[PDB]
DNA sequence: TTTTTTTTTTTTTTTTTT
DNA sequence: AAAAAAAAAAAAAAAAAAAAAAAAAA
């Protein structure tokens, strides 16, 4: 049962095996990470674990500019040059897709609703943690298999969720009047941290020599357009945070 | 409105983060099974539409893929809501026996190419529940005995 | 030499437009 | 202050899923 102490014993054991033993064989790492995630997501939100695993992927694989020396091997031991490059990326992006579906469901029920304030606080907390998670992965160099287009699709989903969130903010801003401060920090983090490195990643994948990249640039420009309309109808300048 | 409810319930049950926020909502499944309880008194107007919803849920969401979660678990759960509608409606409404029971049999006998395990489950439930209440609506059974030759063998055994 | 996995293709289902 | 092609039935397109083929590893 997911509230039992034996659940927590099993989760601690799984996490300890994940923190010690290397085992360079893709299927073993994939099934063990799937066991860990399956246990974790029925206990609490996985975004911390996704963040740490993105840090490990960034430390192992490296950066696009080839002058960033980052190694964070302390986090999770089941991360290898032959493991983390093909297999772990797809799993962490799939779980991130699941968390984006969950906040999409919350956003749609919050739009249909108009229980109010802690809901949106948890939503922007998950979005901020996922934003730092995505920030760690966009700077990396992935192989040109399914991984890169999966990253583009999930980034399109991230920007789509942000667009739907500021759409709900456009719906709600007339009745109350004002934006909560955590949303202001979130839109600062999305403007400053994510989108410039997203552009740099598009340049990085384009320079090395057809549908997802138009989808992504359309998603980010729609995000910016809805942000224009919000910054007009909110009496606050959110483009000084933007680049 | 029933399939959406089961999608929502599957999404919450798979994740604790949504269990913390959303306070436990009654779902359309529990509301429908409350309607069937409520209809006992005088609501005969309702119950001929309960029977049609039952067989629309079972007819539309029954298996085919064996002759996955999203194509399976909110369609398995709707098709088993159907049989629950028809089995609870069969028990209390003493006049839409022979309208469920000749239509269950009419789907078991005549289809026999498309998978019909769900109707044999429902017919097993309906019979097993009370053959004491089926000896007042029995001739609908013994008219499907005359069609037993032309069926495939597994359907005859089942 | 065989078994498994991955990739591609086809078919079916649902939605949106005339 | 600006936004749309929705207009009872049918058809076409898109998306997803399942199956088949091919390639690789022991």
């Amino acid at each position: 049962e997911p509230s039992s102490p034996q659940f927590v014993q099993m989760l601690s054991w799984t996490s300890k095996i994940c923190k010690e033993n290397s085992r360079e064989d893709a299927l073993f790492c994939k099934s063990l990470m799937n066991l860990l995630f399956s246990l974790h997501v029925s206990y609490k939100s996985p975004v911390i674990l996704l963040r740490d695993l993105s840090q490990d992927i960034h430390g192992h694989l490296g950066d696009i500019d080839q002058d960033v020396e980052v190694e964070k091997t302390n986090h999770f031991a089941i991360v290898n040059l032959r493991t983390a490059a093909p297999t772990v990326c797809l799993l962490v992006l799939s779980q991130a897709e699941k968390v984006l579906e969950e906040v999409d469901w919350l956003i749609t029920k919050l739009k249909g609703q108009v229980p109010n304030q802690p809901v949106e606080k948890a939503i922007i907390m998950q979005l901020g943690t996922l934003l730092t998670f995505f920030h760690e992965l966009v700077q990396t160099a992935l192989p040109s298999g399914s991984c890169v287009d999966t990253l583009l699709k999930d980034l399109c989903k991230m920007y789509t969720t942000l667009t739907a969130l500021v759409r709900y903010y456009l719906q709600v801003c007339q009745s109350s009047g004002g934006i909560p401060k955590n949303m202001e920090k979130l839109v600062k983090l999305s403007g400053s941290h994510l989108t410039p490195l997203c552009y740099s990643f598009i340049s990085y994948v384009q320079n090395k020599s057809t549908k997802p990249i138009p989808n992504l640039i359309f998603a980010i420009e729609q995000y910016e357009k809805f942000l224009i309309h919000l910054s007009k109808k909110s009496k606050v300048s959110l483009m000084q945070h933007m680049k | 409105s029933v399939v959406k409810s089961f999608k929502d319930l599957q999404l919450l049950q798979g994740s604790k983060f949504l269990q913390n926020l959303v306070p436990h909502r009654s779902y359309v499944s529990t509301m429908i099974l409350e309607v069937v309880k409520n209809s006992v008194h005088s609501w005969d107007h309702v119950t001929q539409g309960l029977v049609e919803l039952g067989f629309i849920l079972m007819d539309s969401y029954g298996p085919k893929k064996v002759l996955p979660s999203l194509s399976r678990m909110p369609n398995q759960h709707a098709c088993k809501l159907g049989a629950n509608i028809l089995l609870e409606t069969f028990k209390i409404h003493e006049m839409i026996r022979q309208e469920i029971l000749e239509q269950v049999l009419n789907r078991v006998v005549t289809r026999a190419s498309s998978p019909i395990s769900h109707f044999l489950d429902l017919l097993s439930n309906i019979v097993m529940y009370a053959p004491l209440v089926l000896q007042n609506c029995s001739s609908k059974v013994t008219e499907a005995f005359d069609y037993l030759s032309f069926l495939p063998l597994q359907t005859v055994q089942r």
